[PDB]
């Protein structure tokens, strides 16, 4: 996250952080996601496009920190790993950029309630926050897009939401951006969501409830003038969520 | 206790 605050995971309880093993003895991270239900787990295909072996990926929740661990965490494999039919990439953006991973952890449950790990809420039916809603959005990923190590520490910042009209001006993304998807910005572009950051949430409140609108996905740079971070619009999946889980 | 989306605690 480009600016923004550390924070514990007793901020954002249902953040999931997920690693590949390597044949070698190093975990190292891929991307982060959010919790559903009990068993399930969101985040974005294209962090698993290149490597779909289910098998090799460990999925932790309750985790304030990167590489070291936090007390209450709770460590799971992939039991399914579902990508999306009609994920695409183009010179810039991903298209259908959603992933579902339904997690075991080795004694045959699923995530169990704490103060460090809860699940968050899917919206209704196409129902979205305004444009100008303040969300957060929370995560790992690089603090500038030129470092090249990812953060001990749990970040989070707040971005607003911006509208359709405003993220496919010309000098902006064009039709990259679609209405499957949804732009969030700093007013003054000082922080934003970067490179590690996929798959991460992007919550706002909406009818009183603390929603996950949408999912990091793309963007030219990190906290760049007229370049929005692009995310996945989850109430649009909502039929494909809901046929998987 | 039991999962409530959306609640921090």
């Amino acid at each position: 996250i480009i600016g923004g605050e550390f924070t514990t995971i007793e901020n954002q309880p249902w953040f999931a952080a997920i690693y590949r093993r390597h044949r070698g003895g190093s975990v190292t991270y891929v991307c982060g996601g959010s919790l559903m239900s009990p068993c399930w787990v969101i985040s974005a295909t294209h962090c698993f496009i290149d490597y779909p072996k289910k098998e090799d990926y460990i999925v932790y929740l309750g985790r304030s920190r990167l590489n070291s661990n936090t007390q209450g965490e709770m460590k799971f494999e992939v039991e399914n790993l579902i990508l999306h039919k009609d994920y695409s990439a183009d010179t810039l953006a991903h298209h259908n950029d959603i992933a579902l991973l339904k997690i075991r952890s080795k004694e045959g449950r699923c995530a169990q309630p704490s103060r460090t790990i809860q699940t968050i809420c899917l919206p209704s039916m196409y129902n979205d926050p305004q444009f100008g809603t303040s969300c957060e959005i929370t995560g790992f990923g690089k603090e500038a897009s030129t470092d090249y190590l990812y953060p001990e520490q749990l970040k989070m910042t707040v971005v607003k939401l911006i509208s359709h009209r405003e993220c496919q001006q010309p000098h902006y993304y064009g039709s990259e951006v679609t209405t499957k998807m949804l732009c969030a910005a700093d007013p003054q572009w000082k922080t934003d969501s970067c490179q590690g950051d996929s798959g991460g949430p992007l919550v706002c409140s909406l009818q009183g409830r603390m929603t996950l609108t949408g999912i990091v996905s793309w963007g030219r740079g990190c906290a760049l003038k007229d370049k929005p971070g692009v995310y996945t619009r989850v109430s649009h999946f909502l039929p494909w969520i809901r046929s998987h889980t | 206790l039991k999962f409530q989306c959306g609640q921090k605690t």
